[PDB]
């Protein structure tokens, strides 16, 4: 699951085999499996295989959440 | 002269026309087969001259004329050295620090040479060997000297366009 | 004769930078390709630009030993 | 007599349908709004600087919550005597007795005790939307960051029941209490702790503004309800 | 020098010449191909609004 | 050294038919994908064409 | 005379530089493998690659030294 | 006759040579265990294999010094 | 005689290959304990065969030391 | 006779820094590269100032070497 | 006659190699330490076991090198 | 005699030095111009004054081994 | 006759070892005091005691070669 | 009577020892710029104290050489 | 005779470790200081303190190879 | 025979006898004084080896061990104790080579720590009584004591790994 | 001389072994199973004791 | 002279490391001992006061 | 005694004394000109010591002194300079001989610092006259001057540094 | 008397006419700002006092 | 070595001492001055502040 959720409410929770992401750090490619890790996205358009305006980026290998705020598709 | 150094680089100019004209016998709409390779090969020269025109012909020449050179080799120093001042003239004049950039050139030039002498060595020390006396440690040692030949060519061309785009 | 044994130091030791310079690179960009993979190939293409680049010297070294060796 | 007796019932009747319909309305926002408190509280767990410890105080900003409208029973008036009282009692001093207000009501109330409003923000729907309230939070967080104040507080009911309207105080200063989740997980960072923790604690603190305001308001609603139902029977045996 | 810059003016002259306008034979047939395809696209368009007038 | 030029010859071209046996496959596998995707490109213009024209017909059968 | 001995200077020091090259490659590769599962056949095949490249100057050094030696 | 010498000298550069190779290998393996330990045999894998890999021009080395001192 | 020095050269060449190797071994084991507090035993395990195939060679290289000072 | 070993290492001893330097150089600009995928040009410039002022003594050095190998 | 050389880089190459394992784990224990204020005991305790570790094979050549400088 | 071995050892043993300074200096500068580009001008400038500071020792190096030379 | 130049060199690794080894000691300790100001005092213990270690062998070194020179 | 020869070494590794300890304290201090750009002044000042205090001692080296060379 | 050859070399040795030991040991210092800015006077406490502990070895170093020299 | 080898034996062995027999001298459940020292390194071994039946005879082991060398402080034996105990890990359950060599290489470590330690100790003696640095013997005789400890404590712990991989 | 070593170690091993090291396992036995059987005891007394109560 | 220095100096060692030896291991030592102690007295009375518990319940039961 | 070496001390000592006298030849509270620069130099001299009053003037007398006699070499004392530096810094309030021999070695270091600039430039000079690099000459006397500037200023803030710590 | 002394101060005569004209102006200007602050501190100070007597008159007037 | 080192500390303390009483003193004595005058005008200032408080009261 690669669910995005707002404070208003969810946006997308679809499932995927490929995330792509542009973060403040750098651009990451997430990958089913990956170690946890914590980043913060800098007014990006995170793209799945939508826009986030400020937010933050958490990676657990069984699924991927992104938690921000004004996200529209 | 060098005779056979002239003869050498007649026979790489004749090459390059006839593998020309080869690419270029028939026109139409869809490149397949030849025209398909050269379309492909032209869209990465061209992708490499916009990451770094008017000036992709003589890099596809310079490119040709180099793989042809690397060619030969698996059946000279003053070429090396001859080209490259060659294309130091031409970047110069397109557009300590001078005789620097003039000492790198001239370096890259011989180490591409370098390169092409290693493998003449390495064949000849191979050649040697069987007269002495490896055809599976030939073909290995072949195989990586024309790989190592084309990176050196692809390198040698993207060094000359950064220097190009830097004068 | 010790022609000979100052070519043969030479050689060893371009050799051995030649060797140092190669699996630094190699080695970052092994980390660099594995970060994200959408970037391969530019990736490759500095890869292969940057280890000529080092190798360049190596073989200038090569060419003086045997020229030494020679004389 | 009769009539207007009526009439006033009928209005009074009617409005306090709309207000629990719009009680109704509320309460699914209030549902909806966990999963984003849930995550950002499991992360901020797990992972954990200026404003994680606290620092000899020296003024204390103290936000209230309050109506646009009035027509409440103890909504709008119980938080602001309770604020009053212990404001008196510790704030002796002016300078500490730094406040700030969301509602209008308290405005006036404040305007006339003559209190020194610091940031104010009124005219706001029914349902509000984060961004009507981000730029609210933004400023008071980044006064907080900045150290105008060493302490921040809420004041505001929290929505158990229709008719009971508890009032309450929570801490939106340097947080301390932090409830450690059960499956500690260790993550790595990218641009490293610091600066992760740095850019988090605003977004938790800018998330902890919400919540409270969403329990404000059905809280407010509900009492608006009930008051309005009473008034109602009131009539009903008047007339 | 004589010699080297014989053949690389061949190289850089006549036969690569011609061959970069071989080349040119197929490519901007390729890119025409789409263009007039936009084009016709675009014409259909227009059709369409005229229909719907 | 006249033999063991020709033997290096032979050798090498030995060695350039067992490379290309285990070579031939790739090269012309990326030639393929290349041209499928010049293919495709060409192709989804030539559909794009082609259902934007009977799309326009069948508008103006429908005004008629 | 010196010559064996320079050969074995040269082929120690082209082993020393070629050991420390495929040291930090297979390091950084597994650092690699480590951060991210799903990659595991590019990876390996980039230090294969990449392995080869640093080591193909040892491999001319031995051979200079080996005709050296022979001289 | 310095040919012990050239051998000796040899193998202790190979020694040398081999050594930090294989400790900066097993390193970054062991980091990698202890950062997720669900992939303890793909590491053990790769770790052998580098290891492998890297005791080779060694190996060499100390073959030739042999044949050295021999001659 | 000069075989002697020769043995003491590939002593000491295996005994800093050897002591870096392990060293660096020991400080990842310190490193990931520091990281996992519960990962000790497999840790360990790993500390052990990590320096055992790091020594490997540097006690073939003090055997042939030992014989090439004897020859 | 000793004028060919001296030039000798001069110029090992000025390939080794060399190569160690720019290829230093090409592997942070990979890695740096790899994190911000955009803005390449201006590293790519970087390059060149970098790699010729790493460079520079190098070649003084080899033409030092050359005159003493004269002598 | 000459041995007392060869005893002279044995000890040499021994201690060298021995401070840079002994820095080496010092720096990472006691930034693991640092990290983790708790389990100092633990860490103390392995910091110790690695010293004896890597204090081996310096050792062992110092022994060689005394026995050397007797023959 | 000996001078120009001298002048030989002074002159790659500067060179290098400067190398090996030069490279870490100019990495480190892309590093930071890869983290933030604004303030690419004073990177530039104080990477200028970080080389002038690296590169004064190797010049006096190069005139004393000229002077020996001479001697 | 050259066991004065052994002796010599005997102190001159070793000096060599001791700084390298120590410079990594108290660099890491600064590291602790920055991140962390409360564990001032328990870093130092740690750090003093590890410097002893790092210094042990060469304390050999030193005494051994007072005997070499002295034979 | 390689007097000129021992100065010229003793010159040589001072200069090299300058040339890795200015590189690496600026490298250090540019990367601490490029973090944070308010505390420029306290870097530079730092920057200058370390690198007189890091360079102190080739100079008594390279007096102690000029030394030797009179002698 | 040789003693100045000796002690020149022990003079380099002791100048390259102390070096790098200066260089390693204060490299850190400006990224804490950068980092935290406000423990500037305990961080110059640990600068002047174990820089003479690190420096203390080339001392002995240089005395002992002035000894020597002597003879 | 090496009779003065033999007389080192047969004292250290006398030593570890007296010992054992003043800590097993009385059993009670309060362990104190050296009962409690007992318990102490009772518990530290077992705690050692659940980390990493054969419980005994490495506390013998660490006994022997601490006792031969704390009688330095005033070759043939670790080959032999070393050669022992690959024999007892063998026989309790290229490559093999090399597995072999390494328990003769840490007994060979043991031992030339041991063999430096009384080096140089026997070196300053000598030459403090031709020509007294009493703080300095002090300091280099502590200094092998706990270098000596620590190598005990990686004997141990290189055995117990070495029968719990076998 | 390394075997007339390797005997005398053997035999005093044993002999260390069979003499003390069995008495002291027996008594570090003796002690643990004192503890457990206390700790047996207290909690099957108050399982009892629970068991009453209910 | 040189064995009876060599047994002079140890004595000196042993005199002056007595006096910064024994405090920490005897304060180690009695900490052990004071742990053990108060495991097996904390099972002693955890077991009386669980028997007088039960004695105390049978009685209010009765 | 050195004549030479002491008609230089006595040089440097009255290029000093007028420097200090023009400095210092009118007060009042508006600094310009040269009192700018004097305001602007003990401003500076005032930060050091306060970041690392009493022995302000004799910083601000050694920095001048010190700036002298490397501007003189621009056309044993340094020895006797540490050591007094050593005394005062003593009087003021193995570590004493280890301290002492600190500062030895940076009196030695810039001791050696001076006579490098000073060799380099006479071989220099001396190459030029008899077979003319002027640009590369200044540019030597440019970068020695600002090398020597540098190096008093850390021996100022190490003198001030070992005076704290005393 | 060798030319070298010559020679060296013509070196240092054109250094110094070289270091004047290129770095003339940065000298000047630090110490230019440096004199600015302490006149703009004097003044502030001047003016601060100026004001506080001017408000005093100004208060007794109104008072009387 | 030579016989100049106490002639040269000789100088230096004639030298510290010579200029410190001819300039030093004069010259801290007049920044201090200055000090002390921006100190007084500031405190004149604040007391002309309060009067006129005191009198507006």
């Amino acid at each position: 699951h690669v669910s995005v959720v707002t404070p208003d409410g969810p946006v997308y929770e679809d499932d995927v085999e490929m995330v792509s992401v542009k973060a403040k750090s750098g651009e990451l490619g997430i990958l089913p499996g990956h170690i946890p890790l914590v980043a913060p996205l800098e007014i990006s358009a995170a793209r799945l295989k939508i826009a986030v305006s400020g937010g933050f980026l958490e990676v657990r290998p069984d699924k991927v959440t992104i938690l921000a705020q004004a996200a529209e598709r | 002269f060098n005779l056979s150094d002239m003869l050498m680089i007649t026979i790489t100019c004749l090459i390059v026309f006839i593998i020309a004209v080869a690419a270029t016998r028939s026109l139409q709409l869809r490149p397949t087969g030849m025209q398909n390779f050269m379309e492909w090969v032209f869209d990465f020269v061209r992708g490499i001259i916009n990451s770094t025109g008017r000036f992709l012909t003589l890099g596809v020449t310079l490119i040709m004329y180099v793989f042809v050179a690397n060619m030969l080799g698996l059946p000279d120093a003053t070429v090396t050295l001859t080209l490259a001042v060659m294309v130091v003239a031409l970047t110069h004049y397109y557009g300590l620090k001078i005789i620097e950039e003039f000492a790198n050139t001239l370096t890259l030039g011989l180490r591409l040479f370098g390169n092409i002498y290693a493998g003449e060595i390495l064949l000849g020390l191979l050649a040697s060997l069987g007269t002495h006396y490896a055809a599976i440690p030939m073909m290995v040692w072949q195989a990586f000297s024309i790989f190592v030949g084309t990176i050196q060519a692809f390198i040698f061309t993207m060094l000359t366009m950064v220097y190009m785009a830097h004068k | 004769s010790l022609g000979v044994l100052a070519a043969a130091i030479a050689v060893g030791l371009g050799a051995l930078g030649a060797g140092i310079g190669n699996g630094l690179i190699v080695s970052r960009t092994i980390e660099g390709i594995a970060r994200q993979p959408e970037l391969r190939p530019v990736l490759q293409t500095t890869m292969f630009i940057g280890v000529a680049l080092v190798e360049a010297l190596p073989i200038i070294g090569v060419v003086f030993s045997f020229i030494y060796l020679g004389r | 007599r009769i009539n207007a007796t009526k009439k006033t019932s009928q209005i009074t009747k009617a409005m306090e349908m709309v207000s629990t319909s719009k009680l109704n309305r509320a309460e699914q926002n209030a549902k909806s709004f966990v999963p984003y408190m849930e995550k950002i509280q499991e992360v901020v767990a797990n992972v954990a600087h200026p404003m994680l410890v606290s620092r000899p105080v020296k003024k204390t900003g103290y936000l209230v919550i309050t109506s646009d409208r009035g027509l409440a029973g103890a909504y709008n008036s119980n938080v602001l005597r309770l604020v009053y009282q212990t404001i008196q009692k510790r704030h002796a001093s002016p300078d500490e007795y730094a406040i700030i207000v969301i509602g209008r009501v308290g405005l006036s109330f404040f305007r006339k005790r003559n209190m020194p409003v610091i940031l104010d923000i009124t005219r706001l729907p029914d349902q509000p939307s984060f961004a009507d309230i981000k730029e609210i939070a933004r400023k008071t967080v980044g006064l907080f960051a900045d150290g105008t104040f060493d302490e921040l507080y809420m004041y505001y009911n929290h929505y158990v029941s229709a008719i009971q309207q508890e009032v309450t105080e929570r801490k939106l200063l340097p947080l301390t209490d932090l409830a450690e989740n059960k499956q500690r997980t260790v993550y790595e960072f990218e641009p490293s702790q610091e600066e992760i923790l740095d850019v988090l604690l605003p977004q938790y603190a800018e998330s902890l503004i919400y919540g409270a305001l969403l329990d404000a308001k059905a809280s407010e609603h509900a009492a608006r309800m009930t008051a309005m139902k009473n008034a109602t029977d009131n009539a009903n045996e008047l007339i | 020098i004589i010699y080297q810059l014989l053949m690389f003016i061949i190289l850089l002259a006549l036969l690569r010449k011609f061959a970069w306008q071989p080349l040119m034979n197929i490519m901007k047939q390729r890119e025409e191909h789409i263009a007039n395809e936009i084009d016709q696209a675009e014409k259909r368009r227009q059709e369409a609004e005229k229909l719907l007038e």
